C-alpha cells in the first residue's frame, strides 16, 4: 500500500513540477526526466478523454478521486493507478497528487 | 480526392498556438480542443520521441521543410496516420523567437 503510494506535483497544464523517487521502484521514470512533461504524454489513449473529464472535476470542484487509469511504463506495458488530486491555490497555484498503483 | 489536411503552428517545444479549422474533418477535435496543447500529448507512445526530436530538428534546418510520420489520437480514440511537414518561420525585420509552421495530412501507411 504504502510501497505502492507516491507524490507528484504538477503545474495548472498538468505538467510535472515535481515526483517522489518511489515511481523509480514502480513505473521506471525518474523524477527528473518527468519534469516539464504532461500528465498528458503518458496516458493510455482508451483513458485519455476520462481523464480530461477528471481533470475538469478537479478544476470546478478542487479535489477530486481520478477512478481507474493506465500509465505507460518506462519500458513499455501499462501500470493501473488511481490518483487523488487537490488543487493548491494561495491569497491555482499547483496539483498535488497522490498516485496509488493498482497493478504490476 | 482532396486528402484531409489542416494548418497549424507551434512553438519550439510543441504547443499548438494557432489551429486551422479544417482539423474538424482531419481529426475530428475543434481548434479550442487543440491550442495549448502539445502536439506530442496527441501522438502515439512509439512515436512521441521522433516527433519531439523532430520539433528540435526543424529549427536548425533554416526554415527548409521537415516531414514526420506518426500516429495521432482522434477525437473517435483511433490511430490516424499523420503526414506533417513543417518548416520555420521568422520575419527578418524583427529579432523575435522563429516559430513553426505545419501542414497535417491523414496518409496511408502503406
Ligand atoms: N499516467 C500518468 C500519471 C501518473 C502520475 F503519477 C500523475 C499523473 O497526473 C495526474 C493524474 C491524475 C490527476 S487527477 O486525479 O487530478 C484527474 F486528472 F484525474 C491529474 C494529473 C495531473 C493533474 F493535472 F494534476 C491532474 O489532472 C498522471
Amino acid at each position: 500500500l504504502d510501497s505502492k503510494t507516491f507524490l507528484s506535483e504538477h503545474s495548472m497544464d498538468m505538467k510535472f513540477t515535481y515526483c517522489d523517487d518511489r515511481i523509480t521502484e514502480l513505473i521506471g521514470y525518474h523524477p527528473e526526466e518527468l519534469l516539464g512533461r504532461s500528465a498528458y504524454e503518458f496516458y493510455h489513449a482508451l483513458d485519455s478523454e476520462n481523464m480530461t473529464k477528471s481533470h475538469q472535476n478537479l478544476c470546478t470542484k478542487g479535489q477530486v478521486v481520478s477512478g481507474q487509469y493506465r500509465m505507460l511504463a518506462k519500458h513499455g506495458g501499462y501500470v493501473w493507478l488511481e490518483t487523488q488530486g487537490t488543487v493548491i491555490y494561495n491569497p491555482p497555484q499547483c496539483i498535488m497528487c497522490v498516485n496509488y498503483v493498482l497493478s504490476e | 480526392c482532396q486528402p484531409t489536411r489542416f494548418i497549424s503552428r507551434h512553438n519550439i517545444e510543441g504547443i499548438f498556438t494557432f489551429v486551422d479549422h479544417r482539423c474538424v474533418a482531419t481529426v475530428g477535435y475543434q481548434p479550442q480542443e487543440l491550442l495549448g496543447k502539445n502536439i506530442v500529448e496527441f501522438c502515439h507512445p512509439e512515436d512521441q520521441q521522433l516527433l519531439r526530436d523532430s520539433f528540435q530538428q526543424v529549427v536548425k534546418l533554416k526554415g527548409q521543410v521537415l516531414s514526420v510520420m506518426f500516429r495521432f489520437r482522434s477525437k473517435n480514440q483511433e490511430w490516424l496516420w499523420m503526414r506533417t511537414s513543417s518548416f520555420t518561420f521568422q520575419n527578418p525585420y524583427s529579432d523575435e523567437i522563429e516559430y513553426i509552421i505545419c501542414t497535417n495530412t491523414n496518409v496511408k501507411n502503406s
